[PDB]
């Protein structure tokens, strides 16, 4: 029994890759998100990603496979390094402290905007020290709460 | 909803599938 708030965010993991929300996922709308990552992957690459989970043969990604990817490839928990790359996603200037203005932007910059008011309930919650930004401790004990 | 786990659910997919 799936709940309509597991839906809704199935759907807004969706959206992101989906940008211009035609219900299909493209190679170039993967790549726009693993380069906002950081990443570089070919096209070719790309087109490899959703071969794997490309049911209907169509060449793109649509909600239901996208379901089947995030099955197969958000199989359980961030290891050690992965925790830690993402952590630096978050820290933009390296500095070891997720400012709320760097949760923020990074946000935004995924495209995910939220009211600030969101961003730093989502600081508050995490910061457990009391210094009002998020610690890699912090940011690694967040991920294994509700 | 937890917003950021989830963003980093999304990331670490990213990290996986740029093998
Ligand atoms: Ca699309
Ligand atoms: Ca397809
Ligand atoms: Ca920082
Ligand atoms: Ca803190």
């Amino acid at each position: 029994q799936l709940t309509e708030e597991q839906i809704a965010e199935f759907k807004e993991a969706f959206s992101l890759f989906d940008k211009d929300g035609d219900g299909t996922i493209t190679t170039k709308e993967l790549g726009t998100v693993m380069r906002s990552l950081g990443q570089n992957p070919t096209e070719a690459e790309l087109q490899d990603m959703i071969n794997e989970v490309d049911a209907d043969g169509n060449g793109t990604i649509d909600f239901p496979e996208f379901l089947t990817m995030m099955a197969r490839k958000m199989k359980d928990t961030d290891s050690e390094e992965e925790i830690r790359e993402a952590f630096r996603v978050f820290d933009k200037d390296g500095n070891g402290y997720i400012s709320a203005a760097e949760l923020r932007h990074v946000m935004t910059n995924l495209g995910e905007k939220l009211t600030d008011e969101e961003v730093d309930e989502m600081i508050r919650e995490a910061d457990i020290d009391g210094d009002g930004q998020v610690n890699y401790e912090e940011f690694v004990q967040m991920m294994t709460a509700k | 909803r937890k917003k950021w786990k989830q963003s980093v659910r999304l990331i670490s997919l990213c990290q996986r599938l740029s093998r």
